[PDB]
Order: C-alpha cells, then sequence, then structure tokens
C-alpha cells in the first residue's frame, strides 16, 4: 500500500520503525576539509545510509534511469564556470546557488523519507541548513547582487520551516591556509582559482552563523583535520550523545505522519523553489523554457509517467 | 477625431473607466471586524426605516 | 518575426496586492507565499518568582529565585 | 516605426476632451448624421404624402 | 530494467484490474436486466402485445 | 406594585443589558450579564418555570458565566477602567436608559405602545391561565419527555457536545 | 411548482406510476451522448496523469463509459417521468376548468381585417 | 489532525447540513446550523497561523450573529402561529429576520465582507468546503420559506450581490479572493430566480458547485493561490491550462458550455413573469465576471508568462495529488448543455 | 402583545446593537452574543410556559446547551487570538485586508 492516511490508520506509524539509532547526521566544513571521507566512514561504522553531497545532477540520479541529464535541463548551471568567471553577466553564480539549494532541499526530503519509512539513520554532507554559507561568501566577494540574497532568503524562509533539523551536526574545522594547500594538491584547474578571501568568508559564515544557530537545536561535534581522521573516536562520541534538545523530542506519530506526507511528494517539496519573483538570474523567457521543455519530454523514458513508456520496455500499458 | 478618439471615449473607454473606479471603492476595505459589523447595523436600520422590508 | 509573449514587465502587472493601485492601497503588500506571518507580537510565558517559605517559623532565611513554565 | 506608431497607438493617450475636441467631434460626428436624417426624412415624407393622394407618377413602377 | 527506482505503476494492479472489469460487467448486465423488465412492465400495464 | 413584579423585573433586565451592551471593561460587562441572568431567571420563575429558571442559575450563571470570567481574567482584563469613565461607554449607557425610560413611560401612561409590534400595558398578569389543579408540574413533565419523545434530539445534542470536546482540543493544540 | 403534487410519493426517485411509461431506448441519442461524455472523462483522466491518452488503462476507460451510461439511463427515466407528470397535470386541470379554456370560434382570413403597411 | 478525527469532523459538517435538509422542525434546523458551524472551525484552523486564526474568528462572529437572528425569527414565528413547522413564516418581521440571517450565512451582499477575507485566510481545501457545501443548508431553507419572503428584499440582495461580486473580483490577483467574489456574484442569480421558480435556484446551485469544485481542485493540484503562480502551469502541466480555460469560460456563461445553462434558464423564468429589466441588467452585469475570468485565461492558457530556472527540476516528478473526480467534474462543467432538459429531475 | 414582551424584545435589540457596534475587546462582544441568547431563552420560555405547550418545555434547555457550546468555541478562538497578539483587541485582526 502506498503510504497515506489509510496506511497510517492500518498501523504504519513512524514510532514503530524508529529506534535510538534512527539519527540524521550531517557533516559540514570548508572546501577540501575531508568532510566527504569522514561521512562515508561514519555511515559504514554506524550502519547508516550515506548520501553523497547533492550536486547539480542529484535530481537526475533519483529519477528516470538515474544517469545525469544534459546541462540545458539544469539551466546550464556550471560549477566550473563559477570558478572561471564568478562575475559573469549571464547570472550563472546565483543561478547555480539557487539550483543547488533546491537540490539539497530535495535530498533532505529524500533523507527524511528514508529515515521515517525504514527507521534507518542517514548521513548527509552539508544540507539546506548550511547551504547559506556559500551564498554569504558569494555576496561578500561581489559575485551576486543583494537582490539575489533576498530571493534566496525568501525561498529558504518558506521551505526550511517545514522540516526537522539533523540530530547531529559534525563540523570539520580546517584553517584557510591548509584548505588552500589541499586544493592545490587535488589538481582541479578550475578549483585552483578560488581565493582565500572566498574561503575565509565560508569559514566566517560557518562559525559566526551556522554553528551558533545549530547548537541551540542540534548536538554539534567539532573536529580538527587531524581528529577527524579517527572516525572510531568520532563514531564513539556520536554514540554517547544524550539528545536532550531540539524539536525531535516534540515529535509523535501524528506529527511524523504529516511530515512523511510532505517529504514523499516531491512536487510539494519543491513548490516554493519556483516562486514568481522575477530575478534576471533565475528568470527564463517563455520561448526558451517552451523549447527546453519540449526537448525534455523527447528524452527516453520522459514522455509519460514512469511505467507507461513503451520506448524503454514498459508493458501492459493497456491495463495500467 | 472620430475613430481613434471620440468613438472610443463615448463607449468602451468610459464604460471601462467606470467599472475600474467602482471596483476600487468595493475592494478598498480595511479588514476591520468593527467597521464591517457597523455596516450590518446600517443595513438593518435602512431595511426597516426606509424600505419597510419588515412589513 | 516571432510571436510576442509576455515579458517580466508585462507579468509584474499581475503580481501586486491589487490590480488597480490607489492611494488608499499603497501600503498593501502581497501576503506571504505560504500564508504564514512571523510570530513577533507577544511570547513571554516564563514567570520569575522570588520564592520564600509559607511560614517563616523554620526556614525564614531562604530566598529562591525560580523561573517557572506553567 | 515611430511614424506608424504616432499615427495610431499614441493618439488616444495624448487626447484630452476640451472645447476644441468636443466641438469638432460634435460638429463632424453628429452634424452630418442630423443633416442627412432631415434630408431623407423630409424627402420621404413628401413622397409618401404624394403617393397616398395618387399624385405621384408610378405608372410602370413594378420593380423595387 | 530502465528506471533507477521501481515505478509505483511498474506492473498492473491485478486486483484493481479485476475489480474494475467485473464492475463494468455487473453494471452492464444489471442495466440490460433492468431495461428488459421495464419494457415488460410497460407492456403489461398498457395491455400491449 | 407586587402585581407588576414581572414587568418591574423586565425593566431591570433591560437595564442590565444596557450595562454590558455599552461594553465597559469586560470585568464589569460580565457583572451586567450575571445580574441580567439572575433577573432573567426571576421572570421565568414567575411564569411557572421553576426548573427552567434554576437551569439559568446552574448552567448559565454557575457554568457559562464562570468560564467567561475565568477566561477574562487569564486572557483579557486584569484591572478595569472605571465604569462609565469613557465617553462612548457613558453616552451609550445614557442613551439606552433614556430609550428604556420612554418606553416605560408611554406603556404605563397610555397602557399601550407600538414599535414594530403592538404592546399592551394592562399588566402581564391578565394573560395568565385560570385553570390549574393537576397533581404535577407541567413544565417538569415536558422536560422529562426528552428521554421518551425526544430520542432524535438526544442523539444530535449528544453528538454536538462530544464533537465540541474534540473540536476545542483541535483548535487549542496549536500544531 | 410541482413540489406538492397530490400524487407525489415523496422522496422517491421513480415512483411506481412511472412504470407505465415506455423506458428510454438503449439506442437513445441522449444516452449515446452520455456515454460519449464518459469516454471523454476517461481520456482526460489519462491526460492529467500523463499516461498514453488513447491506449492506457482500457479497463478504467470502460468503467467510465459504463458508469456514465448506467447513471444516464436512470436520469433519463426520471426526466421523461417528470415531463409526463407535467402534461398529465396540465390536461387534467384544463378538463376541470372548461370555463377558463374555451374553444375559440376562429375565422378565416377572408373575414378578419388586418391592416396593410406598404413597404415603399 | 489525526486522519480519523479529520474524517469524523467532515462527516459532522455533512450531518449538520443533512439535519437542516430533512428537518420539519425549526429547532432542528437551528441545531443543524450550530452543528455545522462547530465542525467547520477546526478545518479552517488546521494549518495554525495568524491568518487562519483571524479567518476562523471572523467566520465565527458572522455565523453566530446570523444564527441568533435565525432563532429570533423562529421564536417570533412561534408567538404568532404557535407552531414550529419548517414552512412559510407567519409574521413579516420573522420573515425579514430569517431572510437576513440566511443572507448573512450565504455571504450575500451587503453581508458579504467576510467571504473574501475568510476564503483568503484558509487552505484551498477548506475554501472548497466553504464556497460549495456550506451553501447547501441556507439554500435548502430559502427553498422552503420563499412564499413568505419579501419580494423587494430578496431581489435587492440579489442585485447587490451581482454588482458587488462583479466589481470586487476585478481588483483581485489572489485566486482565493477571486473565487470568493465569483461566489458572491453567482449567489445573486440563485436568489433572484427563487421567488419565480425555486427549481432553477437548485439548477444554478448544482452547476455552480460543480464548476467551483473543478476550479478549486485544479488550483490544489498545482498548489497555486495567486495569479502569477498559476501563470507557471503551462510550463509544468499544459493539459491543466486547457482544462482551466474551458472551466473559466463555462463559469463566464459562454455558450455552448454548461455554465450558460443556469443563466439561460433563469432568464426564461423571469421573462415568463414579465420581468424584463431585471434579467437584462443581471445578464449585462455578469460581463464583469467574464472579464476577470478572461483575465485569468490570458495569464494561464492563451499566453506564456516567464518561467523560472528551478521549474526544470519539477519536470522530473509526477503529480501525486489525488484530484478526486476531476475528469468527471471537468466534463460536467463544460459539456452538459445538450442535456439541459434533464433539469426536470430537480422538479 | 403583553407588556413583558416589550422589554424582552428591547433586551434582544439592545444586545444586538451592542454586538454590531464593536469597541476593542473581543471579549466584550462575546458577552453581547451571550446576552442575545439569554434574551432568546427568556422570550422562548415565556411563550412556551404561558401557552402550556408541554413538549416545547425542553426547547429552552436545548437552546441553552447549544449556545453555551458555541460560546466555548468562541472563547477558545479568543484565547488563540490573545496568544498570537497578547490582547483580544479586534484591531489586530486585520491581516486579511490583504
Ligand atoms: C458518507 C458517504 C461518503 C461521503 C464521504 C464524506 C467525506 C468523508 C471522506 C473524505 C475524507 C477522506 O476520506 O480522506 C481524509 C484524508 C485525511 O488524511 P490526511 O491526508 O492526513 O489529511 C489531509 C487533509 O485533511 C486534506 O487534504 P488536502 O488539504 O491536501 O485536500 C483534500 C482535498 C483533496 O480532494 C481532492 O482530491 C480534490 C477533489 C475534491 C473535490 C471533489 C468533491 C466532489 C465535488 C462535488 C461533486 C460531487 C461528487 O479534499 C477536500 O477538499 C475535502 C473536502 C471534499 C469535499 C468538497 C465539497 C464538495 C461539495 C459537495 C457538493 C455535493 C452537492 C453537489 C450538488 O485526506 C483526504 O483524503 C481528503 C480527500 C478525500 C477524498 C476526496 C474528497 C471526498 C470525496 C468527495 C465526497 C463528496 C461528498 C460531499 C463531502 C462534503 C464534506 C463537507
Ligand atoms: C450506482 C453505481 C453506478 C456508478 C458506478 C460507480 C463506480 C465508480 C467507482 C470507481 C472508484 O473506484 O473510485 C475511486 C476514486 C479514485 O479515483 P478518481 O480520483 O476518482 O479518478 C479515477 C482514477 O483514475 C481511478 O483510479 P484507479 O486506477 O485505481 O481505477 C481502478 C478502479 C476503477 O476506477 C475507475 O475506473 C474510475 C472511473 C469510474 C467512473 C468515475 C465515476 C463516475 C460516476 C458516474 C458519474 C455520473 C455522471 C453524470 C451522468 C451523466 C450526465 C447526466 O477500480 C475500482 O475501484 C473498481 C470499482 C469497484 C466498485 O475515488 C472515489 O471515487 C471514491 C472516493
Ligand atoms: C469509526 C466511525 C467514524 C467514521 C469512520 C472513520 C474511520 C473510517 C476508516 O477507517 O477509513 C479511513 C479512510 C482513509 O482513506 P482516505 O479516504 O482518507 O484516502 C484513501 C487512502 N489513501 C489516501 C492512503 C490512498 O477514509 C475513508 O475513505 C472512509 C470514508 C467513509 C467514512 C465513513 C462514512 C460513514 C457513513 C455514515
Ligand atoms: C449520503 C447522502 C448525502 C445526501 C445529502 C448531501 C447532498 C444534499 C444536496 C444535494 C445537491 C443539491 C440538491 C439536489 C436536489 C435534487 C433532489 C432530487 O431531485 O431527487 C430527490 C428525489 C425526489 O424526491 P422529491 O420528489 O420528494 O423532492 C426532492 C426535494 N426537492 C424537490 C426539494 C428537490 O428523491 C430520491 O432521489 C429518492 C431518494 C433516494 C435516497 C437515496 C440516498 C442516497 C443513498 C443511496
Ligand atoms: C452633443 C455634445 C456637444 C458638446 C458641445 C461642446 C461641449 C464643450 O465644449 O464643453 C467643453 C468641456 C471642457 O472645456 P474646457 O476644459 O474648458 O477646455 C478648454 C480648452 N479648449 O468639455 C468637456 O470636458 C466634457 C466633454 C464633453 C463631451 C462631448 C461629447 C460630444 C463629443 C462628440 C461625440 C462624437 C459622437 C460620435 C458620432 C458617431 C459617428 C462618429
Ligand atoms: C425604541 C426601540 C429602540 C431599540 C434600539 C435599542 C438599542 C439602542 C439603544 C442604546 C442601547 C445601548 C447600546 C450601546 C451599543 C453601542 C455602544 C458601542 O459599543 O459603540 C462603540 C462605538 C465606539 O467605539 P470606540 O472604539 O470605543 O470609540 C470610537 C468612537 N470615537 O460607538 C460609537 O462610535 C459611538 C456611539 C455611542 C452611542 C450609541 C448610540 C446607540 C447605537 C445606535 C443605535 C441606533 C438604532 C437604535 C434603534
Ligand atoms: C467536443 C469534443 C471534446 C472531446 C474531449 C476529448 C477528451 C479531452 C482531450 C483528450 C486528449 C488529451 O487530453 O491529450 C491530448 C492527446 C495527446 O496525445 P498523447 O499525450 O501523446 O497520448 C498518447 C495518445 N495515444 O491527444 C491524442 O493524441 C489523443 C487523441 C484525442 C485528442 C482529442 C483532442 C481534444 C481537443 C478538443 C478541443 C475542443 C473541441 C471543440
Ligand atoms: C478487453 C480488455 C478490457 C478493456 C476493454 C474496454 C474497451 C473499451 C474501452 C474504450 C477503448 C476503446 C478502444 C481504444 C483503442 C485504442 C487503441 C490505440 O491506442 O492504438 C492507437 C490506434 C492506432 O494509432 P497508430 O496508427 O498506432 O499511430 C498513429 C499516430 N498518430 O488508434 C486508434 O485506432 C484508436 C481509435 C480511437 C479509439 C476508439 C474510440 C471509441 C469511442 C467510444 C465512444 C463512446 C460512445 C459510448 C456510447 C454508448 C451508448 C450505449
Ligand atoms: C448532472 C450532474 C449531476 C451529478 C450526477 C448525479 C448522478 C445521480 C445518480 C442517479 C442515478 C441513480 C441510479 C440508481 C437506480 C436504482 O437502481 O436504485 C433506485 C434508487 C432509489 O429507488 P426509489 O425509486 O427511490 O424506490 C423505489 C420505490 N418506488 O436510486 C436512488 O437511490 C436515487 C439516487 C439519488 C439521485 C438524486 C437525484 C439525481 C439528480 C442529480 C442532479 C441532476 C442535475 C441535472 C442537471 C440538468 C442539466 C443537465
Ligand atoms: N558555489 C557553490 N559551490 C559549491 C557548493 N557546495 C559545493 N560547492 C562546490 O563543490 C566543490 C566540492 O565541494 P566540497 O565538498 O566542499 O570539496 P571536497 O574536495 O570534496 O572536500 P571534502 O569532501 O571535505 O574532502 C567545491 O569546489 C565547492 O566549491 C555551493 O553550495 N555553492
Ligand atoms: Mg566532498
Amino acid at each position: 500500500l502506498q503510504y497515506g492516511p489509510l496506511a497510517y490508520i492500518l498501523g504504519e506509524k513512524a514510532t514503530k520503525k524508529m529506534t535510538e539509532k534512527s539519527k540524521l547526521i550531517t557533516v559540514d566544513g570548508n572546501i577540501c576539509s575531508g568532510k566527504s571521507k569522514l561521512a562515508k566512514e561514519i555511515a559504514e561504522k554506524l550502519g547508516l545510509k550515506h548520501f553523497p553531497e547533492a550536486g547539480i545532477h542529484y535530481v537526475d540520479s533519483t529519477t528516470g534511469d538515474g544517469k545525469p541529464l544534459p546541462v540545458q535541463f539544469s539551466g546550464n548551471c556550471s560549477l566550473e564556470k563559477f570558478y572561471d568567471d564568478p562575475k559573469s553577466n549571464d547570472g550563472n553564480s546565483y543561478r547555480l546557488q539557487a539550483w543547488l539549494y533546491a537540490s539539497r532541499l530535495l535530498q533532505y526530503a529524500d533523507a527524511l523519507e528514508h529515515l521515517l519509512s525504514t527507521g534507518q539513520g542517514v548521513v548527509l554532507e552539508r544540507s539546506i541548513y548550511s547551504d547559506f554559507v556559500f551564498l554569504e561568501a558569494m555576496y561578500r566577494q561581489g559575485f551576486i547582487r543583494k537582490q539575489c540574497v533576498d530571493h534566496y532568503n525568501q525561498v529558504k524562509k518558506v521551505t526550511i520551516c517545514e522540516y526537522l533539523p539533523p540530530h547531529v551536526v559534525v563540523y570539520v574545522d580546517v584553517p584557510v591556509p591548509e584548505v588552500q594547500s589541499r586544493i592545490q594538491k587535488k589538481g582541479n584547474p578550475h578549483e585552483m582559482k578560488i581565493t582565500s578571501a572566498y574561503l575565509q568568508d565560508i569559514e566566517n559564515a560557518y562559525k559566526g552563523t551556522f554553528l551558533p544557530e545549530m547548537s541551540e537545536k542540534c548536538e554539534v561535534l567539532q573536529y580538527s583535520a587531524w581528529e577527524a581522521q579517527d572516525a572510531e573516536k568520532v563514531v564513539e562520541d556520536i554514540e554517547y550523545l544524550k539528545y536532550d534538545k531540539g524539536p525531535w523530542l516534540d515529535q509523535n506519530d501524528r506529527k511524523l505522519h504529516k511530515l512523511r506526507m510532505l517529504v514523499q511528494d516531491k512536487l510539494e517539496v519543491l513548490n516554493y523553489t519556483s516562486i514568481p519573483v522575477f530575478l534576471p538570474e533565475v528568470t527564463v523567457g517563455a520561448h526558451q523554457s517552451d523549447q527546453v521543455f519540449q526537448e525534455f519530454t523527447e528524452l527516453p523514458g520522459r514522455k509519460y509517467r514512469a511505467g507507461y513508456n513503451e520506448d524503454v520496455g514498459d508493458k501492459w500499458i493497456w491495463l495500467k | 477625431l472620430l475613430d481613434l478618439i471620440w468613438l472610443e471615449a463615448i463607449l468602451p473607454k468610459t464604460i471601462s473607466l467606470a467599472q475600474m473606479k467602482a471596483s476600487t471603492l468595493v475592494t478598498n476595505q480595511k479588514g476591520l471586524i468593527k467597521l464591517y459589523f457597523l455596516s450590518f447595523l446600517i443595513t438593518i436600520l435602512i431595511s426597516m426605516i426606509l424600505f419597510n422590508f419588515h412589513e | 518575426a516571432r510571436q510576442w509573449q509576455p515579458d517580466v514587465e508585462w507579468a509584474e502587472q499581475y503580481g501586486g496586492a491589487v490590480m488597480y493601485p490607489t492611494k488608499e492601497t499603497a501600503h498593501w503588500k502581497p501576503p506571504p507565499w505560504n500564508d504564514v506571518d512571523p510570530p513577533k507580537d507577544t511570547l513571554v510565558s516564563n514567570l520569575t518568582l522570588n520564592f520564600g517559605p509559607q511560614h517563616p517559623a523554620a526556614h525564614g532565611v531562604l530566598r529562591l529565585v525560580m523561573e517557572l513554565s506553567g | 516605426v515611430r511614424w506608424t506608431y504616432a499615427r495610431s497607438a499614441n493618439i488616444y493617450p495624448n487626447f484630452r476632451p476640451n472645447t476644441k475636441t468636443s466641438l469638432l467631434g460634435a460638429l463632424f460626428g453628429i452634424g452630418p448624421l442630423v443633416f442627412w436624417y432631415y434630408v431623407f426624412k423630409t424627402d420621404r415624407d413628401r413622397k409618401e404624402k404624394l403617393i397616398q393622394e395618387g399624385k405621384l407618377d408610378r405608372t410602370f413602377n413594378i420593380s423595387y | 530494467k530502465f528506471y533507477i527506482q521501481e515505478p509505483p505503476h511498474g506492473s498492473p494492479n491485478w486486483l484493481k484490474v479485476g475489480l474494475t472489469l467485473g464492475t463494468s460487467v455487473f453494471l452492464w448486465i444489471y442495466l440490460i436486466k433492468q431495461h428488459n423488465e421495464d419494457v415488460l412492465e410497460y407492456k403489461r400495464r398498457n395491455g400491449l402485445e | 406594585m407586587m402585581l407588576y413584579i414581572v414587568f418591574i423585573l423586565s425593566v431591570i433586565f433591560v437595564m442590565g443589558f444596557v450595562g454590558f451592551s455599552s461594553k465597559p471593561s469586560p470585568i464589569y460587562g460580565g457583572l451586567g450579564l450575571i445580574v441580567s441572568g439572575g433577573v432573567g431567571c426571576g421572570i421565568v420563575l414567575n411564569f411557572g418555570g421553576s426548573f427552567l429558571g434554576l437551569m439559568v442559575f446552574l448552567i448559565y450563571l454557575g457554568g457559562m458565566m464562570v468560564v467567561f470570567g475565568y477566561t477574562t481574567a487569564m486572557a483579557t482584563e486584569q484591572y478595569p477602567e472605571i465604569w462609565l469613565s469613557n465617553k462612548a461607554v457613558l453616552g451609550a449607557f445614557v442613551t439606552g436608559l433614556l430609550m428604556e425610560f420612554f418606553m416605560v413611560y408611554y406603556v404605563l401612561k397610555d397602557k399601550e405602545v407600538e414599535v414594530v409590534f403592538e404592546f399592551n400595558g394592562l399588566g402581564d398578569w391578565v394573560i395568565y391561565d385560570t385553570g390549574d389543579s393537576g397533581f404535577f408540574s407541567e413544565e417538569a413533565m415536558g422536560i422529562a419527555a426528552l428521554y421518551s419523545y425526544g430520542t432524535w434530539l438526544v442523539i444530535v445534542t449528544g453528538w454536538s457536545l462530544l464533537i465540541g470536546v474534540v473540536v476545542i482540543m483541535e483548535i487549542t493544540r496549536g500544531n | 411548482m410541482m413540489t406538492g403534487r397530490q400524487g407525489r410519493a415523496t422522496f422517491q426517485f421513480l415512483p411506481d406510476e412511472a412504470r407505465s411509461l415506455p423506458p428510454p431506448k438503449l439506442t437513445d441519442p441522449r444516452l449515446a451522448f452520455v456515454g460519449f461524455l464518459g469516454y471523454c472523462s476517461g481520456l482526460i483522466d489519462n491526460a492529467i496523469r500523463r499516461r498514453p491518452v488513447l491506449l492506457a488503462g482500457l479497463h478504467r476507460q470502460l468503467l467510465y463509459i459504463t458508469s456514465f451510461v448506467f447513471v444516464g439511463y436512470y436520469l433519463l427515466k426520471r426526466q421523461d417521468y417528470m415531463y409526463a407528470v407535467r402534461d398529465h397535470d396540465m390536461f387534467s386541470y384544463i378538463k376541470s376548468h372548461p370555463e377558463d379554456f374555451p374553444e375559440k370560434d376562429k375565422k378565416t382570413y377572408g373575414e378578419v381585417f388586418e391592416e396593410f403597411h406598404p413597404v415603399r | 489532525m489525526n486522519p480519523i478525527i479529520f474524517i469524523i469532523i467532515l462527516l459532522t459538517i455533512m450531518l449538520g447540513t443533512i439535519i437542516v435538509m430533512i428537518s420539519s422542525h425549526w429547532l432542528l434546523v437551528w441545531i443543524g446550523f450550530e452543528m455545522n458551524m462547530l465542525a467547520i472551525i477546526p478545518i479552517m484552523m488546521k494549518n495554525h497561523n495568524p491568518r487562519a486564526t483571524e479567518a476562523s474568528t471572523k467566520y465565527f462572529l458572522t455565523q453566530s450573529t446570523a444564527s441568533m437572528l435565525l432563532m429570533m425569527a423562529v421564536i417570533i414565528n412561534l408567538m404568532f402561529s404557535g407552531q414550529w413547522t419548517v414552512m412559510k413564516l407567519f409574521n413579516p418581521m420573522a420573515s425579514m429576520l430569517m431572510t437576513m440571517a440566511l443572507a448573512m450565512k450565504l455571504g450575500m451582499a451587503p453581508f458579504h465582507f467576510w467571504v473574501p477575507e475568510v476564503t483568503q485566510g484558509i487552505p484551498l481545501s477548506s475554501g472548497l468546503i466553504l464556497l460549495t457545501w456550506q451553501k447547501l443548508a441556507p439554500m435548502s431553507v430559502l427553498y422552503q420559506i420563499f412564499p413568505s419572503i419579501n419580494l423587494n428584499l430578496i431581489l435587492t440582495l440579489s442585485v447587490l450581490s451581482i454588482l458587488i461580486g462583479g466589481w470586487g473580483g476585478l481588483n483581485q490577483t489572489q485566486l482565493r479572493k477571486i473565487m470568493a467574489y465569483s461566489s458572491i456574484a453567482h449567489m445573486g442569480w440563485m436568489t433572484a430566480v427563487l421567488p419565480y421558480n425555486p427549481t432553477m435556484t437548485l439548477l444554478n446551485l448544482i452547476i455552480y458547485i460543480i464548476m467551483t469544485s473543478t476550479m478549486f481542485t485544479m488550483f490544489m493540484a498545482n498548489s497555486t493561490t495567486t495569479t502569477l503562480s498559476l501563470s507557471h502551469t503551462w510550463n509544468k502541466t499544459p493539459i491543466m491550462t486547457v482544462l482551466i480555460l474551458a472551466t473559466l469560460l463555462s463559469m463566464g456563461g459562454l455558450p455552448p458550455l454548461s455554465g450558460f445553462m443556469p443563466k439561460w434558464m433563469i432568464i426564461q423564468e423571469m421573462t415568463k413573469n414579465n420581468s424584463i429589466i431585471l434579467p437584462t441588467f443581471m445578464a449585462i452585469t455578469a460581463l464583469l465576471n467574464l472579464y476577470f475570468y478572461m483575465r485569468l485565461t490570458y495569464s494561464t492558457t492563451l499566453t506564456m508568462f516567464p518561467s523560472t530556472n528551478n521549474m526544470k527540476m519539477k519536470w522530473q516528478f509526477p503529480l501525486m495529488k489525488k484530484m478526486t473526480f476531476l475528469p468527471t467534474m471537468v466534463v460536467l462543467s463544460t459539456m452538459m448543455l445538450p442535456l439541459t432538459p434533464m433539469l426536470s429531475v430537480l422538479e | 402583545m403583553s407588556m413583558v414582551y416589550m422589554n424582552i424584545m428591547m433586551a434582544f435589540t439592545v444586545s444586538l446593537v451592542g454586538l454590531l457596534m464593536y469597541r476593542s475587546h473581543l471579549m466584550s462582544s462575546l458577552l453581547c452574543l451571550e446576552g442575545m441568547m439569554l434574551s432568546l431563552f427568556v422570550m422562548a420560555a415565556l411563550t412556551i410556559l404561558n401557552s402550556h405547550f408541554t413538549l416545547a418545555s425542553m426547547m429552552p434547555i436545548i437552546l441553552l446547551v447549544f449556545a453555551a457550546c458555541e460560546a466555548a468555541l468562541g472563547l477558545s478562538l479568543l484565547v488563540m487570538v490573545s496568544n498570537t497578539y497578547g490582547t483580544d483587541y479586534v484591531q489586530n485582526l486585520n491581516l486579511l485586508q490583504c
């Protein structure tokens, strides 16, 4: 039975599935902080589902065949073009950030749906809660306009209010000079153009805004680059947390049913990511969006609702 | 003089203009419980004193 | 030429509080996207009670500054 | 483009009802209509009066 | 397999399909039966042959 | 003058209404309604409604109005403005008592007044019933019949009260 | 106007006297149109849910047609009954009140005078 | 809400209305209204925000005042007739009070101010209940007392409702406010014909409910509550824009669509009674409603407004809202004019 | 009609005017609403008692019960308003203006 009010009445209640291990964990930190390596280690040791950080093509990976789609179906958002020309007048910098916020918002709903439906905890790398540090860094370097920041805050205000924050926030602290050294080692030509001013603004947002705010509602664990290498100690610390703050304590089966009804319907999740605020960075004219939409439906498995596409081998369509 | 001006002014333009004005009078309300229910009292009093709807 | 379709300038005509702005509706603004207005008015529910003993026969010299929630 | 726009779309926005436009519109708009009404109404009333009195020649008039 | 996630409508809901077709057959049979008796009763009351 | 007890009580009834209808501070508004309710019960008693009268005291005054005053203390008023110390409140109060005084003046003098309806000022006693010698209270018999004649009334009234409990818990939860 | 009919069996979809009327024919053009509306509803259901419009869920489309035709049949029976009752009431009243509906003594055009209005 | 409690509350809203519709006793009619009002307040409050609380409070004050006036009319009727039967009232004052009480409950002008505000302040599903199901009980009462209703009063309320509804909707960009003024305008048609042929009141009510239900359901399907958010539909669900277009034209009363039928049948009944001026005035004034329906069709279906980049992400997910009965409702909202004689089933 | 009806009908009229002419406190308007019910209860009881309509003797009780239940709902809304704004003033309930 597809989940809904009837399944809820028939005993499908989140308090049955969830346990003391059903925790939502996010790992945060600056660029090249090793957060990704730790997140995979935490997830394996604790038996949690790992979500690689939501990028430009995260949504492609959850629908269709799961493979990335051509770039024009992401609006030509380019991380590489953000590093080559962060001040380009085509609006790429904020168009990318708005797309990534929607991607994280989608991933967060996917994480909650897994946690609530199955009871297994999840590990995320950054979330909708820390996404704003990149926005502040862009704004302070002059990569985006103040109108773009207002748009982001409008969207965040009416989307993040619907969700519960992570049980645990793991921050990996790496000084900017060390981050800059590590970027040179990784050998990515576009990433090498990042400035210390940009990296420093990310750090200031994390420590001035993010960590103080999450401390009031989550269990925050901070680690240096060296401490984070010992995932056994990190996992040990997570297992001995008390979990005595935050809105998760005020949750019952009724309130989690309402949450599950939301996170399962992805169009209700993304509803306000496309509010009609005409900002040049994110506004698309009818001729372009009409053209691209028609090409989208011409992709394999995209013309019809999943399960009704003959061109990818669906069968029994006349009885479905 | 006639096609682009007066034949527009005497009919479509003036009729359209009046509806717009009437619409703003109708919809320029303060959203106050006090005033709306005060208008109810006037309606009831008018219905009896002026139009004698109670008879 | 290509068929004209509304641009941002045309579309913004339908994004105001009202269709026909007047001086009496200038202060009107569109409502929140999700119908939720911020709770900023009054939320101060924690009593602070300077607590002593009902009868001073035994304790007498106890002052308890307690903060209550119901 | 400016010329065709000025000769059509731009006219009404810059129109003001005043003494000059009101009088010319009345004189050119209604004037001819009232004039032609009284020419035809007068002519037809005279012709109708003659026919009722058998004083109009319609000897071979059978197409109308 | 093409879809990364199995669609909710990947395969027919054979229970609904059976109850959908059976309902159509029932209504059609019931409607024909109703119509035949109405015609018979109309003829009886009007003394028609 | 005791033969006009019902009319005298109804005059006090109106005066109390002008009390809380001029809407002084809610604390004193509740007082006007409580007095009006007590006078209202008195009028019902003098028509032979002993059970109905006592219901007002038990349910309207001892129940509903207690809860009003309880709520007023917690959510509305803690100290009041002096009664009739406000321009509108006093003007409304004066206006009401002038209208009541004139209605009472003409009804007593002409023994009849006419506003929407025709009212007679002979005395409410003149309409009473002249035949009474049953061995029971007719009012009580009619109310007792709720459980025999009024099955349907009990069901819908019972359902509404239950739904009231559910609804008010829904409304006040806040999430 | 017909709410208080003397022979109104109240709150009955089809009172028993309706059984004296001929039933709607299953080939009634109005019933065929009702079936067509059912078929249109089936196509719209596919369209809004992004299934292949003509082929998807033929079982579902069939139940759309059947249910519309089934409900349509009874609504037409009541429709025809209500107009039969209207005519029955009208003719009974006319019979009961002959003084109000007299047969006119109606003349030929050779006898009645109509004014001539020349078109000239 | 617990889903079971939500079901019980909806069933109580329906029970209150059903009680009004089957009662032969004025007290039971009043009880039905009380039960209905009690059960609907929670569904208005269910999303817990200051706007929903204001709308619930404004609705409660309006309905409670109306219900006290209804009881006053019933008691006056008892004093002058000594009976409780739901039928023509036996005192002209009682008739005026009950007519005004029912006008307040319907939101007819000039008792209309609450309808736009209350509808705006509650969710779309609650607004659907408020503007469709809530009309059934007051209409069923008006249907039974109409012989004693003052003709001038009821026609005055109708004319004002058509005027105010038409003018009020012109200045709106919010979908819920547009539907509220559309409801007020359509209300005036139902009451205008009531003195002449109450069957045509029922016809207009049924068709109005079907079209209004169709509109709210399509607004819910995409979670659109403003004109500009509805203008994105073409770039998400194109079929919905066509369905919205057909229904809006139908609500505008354009032939050959279903919404013309009630206007057509009401005009006929009024002309049979030598009422020529009033139906002509009503028909012309209804062009106001057509205008702000047509404005919506321009921004939704007949042109393409600018989209946003993040709309591309929505292309990858299906509609999962239930949209119950929508295919059937939209067909009935548009393609029923050829079956107009079927209105005799309402007789 | 008898003289008493004049005053009971005046009381209903007075409380109705009091209901339709708000000041600031939402509570003060709810009292006028309860005043309206009290006058209806009294007028109903007087009519029923004087006429010896025996089975109608239960009607004033049903009136009182349903009106008190509706008053509980009104008080609950007032408390929720007071929670949002800290007062029961009706001038704070003007968001839906727009
Ligand atoms: C047994 C299984 C259980 C289910 C059985 C239920 C069957 C009945 C339900 C209705 C279904 C009708 C049959 C639909 C056939 C659709 C087949 C199809 O989709 O194939 C497409 C076919 C050919 O198209 P193609 O050449 O491949 O590509 C052209 C590109 N433009 O294109 C076509 O040729 C399709 C032709 C149109 C479909 C027929 C239209 C029927 C109209 C019905 C009117 C309803 C009137 C009801 C009146 C009843 C009154 C008693
Ligand atoms: N403009 C922008 N770039 C982002 C955002 N999230 C990630 N990125 C970029 O994506 C790239 C990879 O992200 P990171 O995880 O932080 O880098 P990393 O090499 O994987 O570092 P570790 O996983 O911790 O080891 C970086 O170049 C970031 O600049 C974002 O929200 N906005
Ligand atoms: Mg990484």
